[PDB]
């Protein structure tokens, strides 16, 4: 732990990237977090909303 | 059966063809959500409750 600054910067960058990756798969109030399932399951008006 | 004792049926392990039901035109109301009225031929799930 003699290089705590560089390790901390790398950890913060990795944590931000992982948080974005996790947030990629959030429902956000929709019926599903997978776009392909919505498109292959739901009609174009409701699919587009 | 009555509305308070509605007949419950389980459908699985077979093949469902909703195209004939949609094209029958003998149903007054065909209303639904979560799935489009069409595009039921390429979709399937675990079980069906009627």
């Amino acid at each position: 732990s003699a290089l705590g600054k560089l390790q901390d910067v790398v950890n913060q960058n990795a944590q931000a990237l992982n948080t974005l990756v996790k947030q990629l798969s959030s429902n956000f109030g929709a019926i599903s977090s997978v776009l392909n399932d919505i498109l292959s399951r739901l009609d174009p008006p409701e699919a587009e909303v | 059966a009555s509305v308070y004792a509605w007949n419950r049926k389980r459908i699985s392990n077979c093949v469902a063809d909703y195209s004939v039901l949609y094209n029958s035109a003998s149903f007054s109301t065909f209303k639904c959500y979560g799935v489009s009225p069409t595009k039921l031929n390429d979709l399937c799930f675990t079980n069906v409750y009627a």
